[PDB]
């Protein structure tokens, strides 16, 4: 088991929140 | 100041002795069961080099030799005496009444000596030893039914072991005396090198070796959330917790897998192995195991339940599309069948 780091887990960047609140925004 | 029971070498065939008739008879109190599987451990290792490995978890308990004595019996320091007698009263009257009914003929393989006895008792143990290195919670009748399948084959040899009894002897011992976890790292270790590769050994190795995986659960679980982008992995909560998963990640990838043993060790890191200082990406983290059905029976805490269920959805229609890669996510074969139903 290799781990990545932690920059490389997360998605980072306006885009990457900007998707994740979209979806979240299509659940109601 | 604490003392604790250690058994010098010279005395291993009469600890095997005694591992072998607590799993040999139906006893009524298996309290010290737990204790005598560590005396088996301390002849292996040596009764000082036990002391030396106390000594270094950070405990000042000092060992008490174990002595004989004729009523020929264990005189095990904080082990009452009459435990004992009765433990080995009780397997001997089995063992007459047996022996007889079988005209004298019972093969050594479901005898109290056989030298494996100590080692099933331990497998017993190492269940629960691995129970404890996890992040995650499972109840003590979870870990006891599978040491009902995994010790299937010792069951036959002897049917009239407690399971459960005994599991909950090594629940306690673990609970009360906890550097004996420590004592029981260093027993695993030595064996996964000394194996000679047979049944018991072989079980107790890979029973023992899982707890590295175990105390970092919920980090493999992080970056399976990764491998199947999961873009909630991206909401600015989770976005600004990068110091703190940084750091969570940093101490797996410096220790390497003995960091898992932290949450065992009780470690004041242990926390970063359960992501307390990142609770918004450990619900996400949550969420996307859910979703692709790989948390089985999750009763621990969702910090946030908004992501977590964000999270879950997001997971679940990838999965639902056949768009997760499972070979690639590290999945455990446990996780693999729950997830896909076939492994």
């Amino acid at each position: 088991m290799s781990f990545p780091e932690g920059k490389d887990i997360l998605f980072m960047g306006n885009e990457a929140a900007k998707l994740a609140e979209a979806f979240q925004k299509s659940l109601r | 100041g604490t003392t604790t029971a250690v058994t010098p070498s010279s005395l291993q065939q009469e600890i095997t002795l005694l591992c072998g008739e607590i799993l040999y008879a139906k006893h009524a109190d298996y309290k010290y069961a737990a204790e005598i599987g560590i005396q088996y451990i301390s002849t292996a290792l040596g009764s000082e080099r036990v002391q030396q490995i106390l000594r270094n978890s950070g405990s000042e308990v000092q060992v008490v030799l174990t002595r004989t004595y004729s009523l020929q019996m264990l005189d095990i320091h904080g082990v009452e005496k009459s435990w004992v007698e009765e433990i080995d009263k009780e397997a001997r009257k089995t063992m007459a009444t047996l022996l007889k009914e079988s005209s004298g003929n019972i093969p050594q393989n479901q005898r109290p000596s056989a030298p494996d006895t100590p080692i099933i008792l331990l497998c017993v143990g190492a269940l629960i030893f691995t129970k404890l290195a996890s992040t995650i919670e499972v109840g003590l009748e979870t870990t006891v039914r599978r040491a009902n399948r995994v010790l299937s084959d010792a069951l036959k040899r002897y049917p009239r072991m407690d399971i459960p009894k005994i599991a909950r002897s090594f629940y306690d011992l673990f609970e009360q005396k906890v550097y004996h976890r420590s004592l029981f790292i260093e027993y695993g270790k030595a064996l996964g090198s000394s194996s000679t590769g047979s049944k018991a050994e072989s079980l107790f190795v890979n029973i023992f070796m899982q707890a590295y995986g175990a105390g970092q659960t919920m980090l493999r679980w992080g970056v399976i959330a990764r491998s199947s982008n999961n873009i909630m992995l991206g909401h600015v909560s989770v976005q600004a917790e990068l110091k703190q998963v940084t750091e969570v990640y940093d101490l797996v990838r410096e220790m390497g897998p003995e960091s898992g043993l932290l949450h065992l060790r009780q470690s004041p890191k242990a926390g970063l192995l359960s992501l307390a200082n990142c609770p918004n990406f450990a619900s996400v983290v949550l969420g996307n195991a859910s979703g692709l059905g790989i948390i089985g029976m999750y009763r621990g805490r969702v910090p946030n339940t908004e992501l977590f269920s964000a999270a879950e959805s997001y997971a679940k229609s990838l999965k639902e599309s056949n768009k997760i890669n499972f070979s690639s996510l590290g999945l455990t074969d446990e996780e693999k069948e729950a997830a896909e139903h076939f492994l």
